[PDB]
């Protein structure tokens, strides 16, 4: 919003831009813990493997 | 928690009270006898009070 509203006004503000980076994808894992548990394999292991 | 021998589910709910509280309950602040917080600031050694 704040960048829209620097888009306005272009007499006076000229390249305002982000320093940091835009949000990029991401791959989520999703531990089902009543699956994890029905099986004998413990969170713990699971997170030390991955 | 664990799941016991039938398919039931043991949470922390059917064990605990889970709530959102503070850390210490040891001190309790009153300003003319209503609830209150605050910060008691210590100078340094060595710096202006002012």
């Amino acid at each position: 919003q704040l960048f829209g509203m620097v888009a306005q006004h272009p007499d006076v503000l000229t390249g305002v831009r982000p320093n940091g980076l835009e949000d990029t994808p991401q791959f989520k894992i999703d531990i089902d813990q009543e699956k994890a548990q029905a099986l004998g394999v413990s969170i713990s292991d699971i997170n030390t493997t991955l | 928690l664990k799941v016991n021998q039938d398919g039931s589910q043991v949470r922390l709910r059917d064990v605990a009270k889970i709530e959102l509280g503070g850390e210490s309950y040891d001190v309790v602040a009153k300003f003319n006898g209503q609830p209150a917080s605050g910060l008691g600031i210590k100078l340094a050694t060595g710096a202006n009070a002012l």
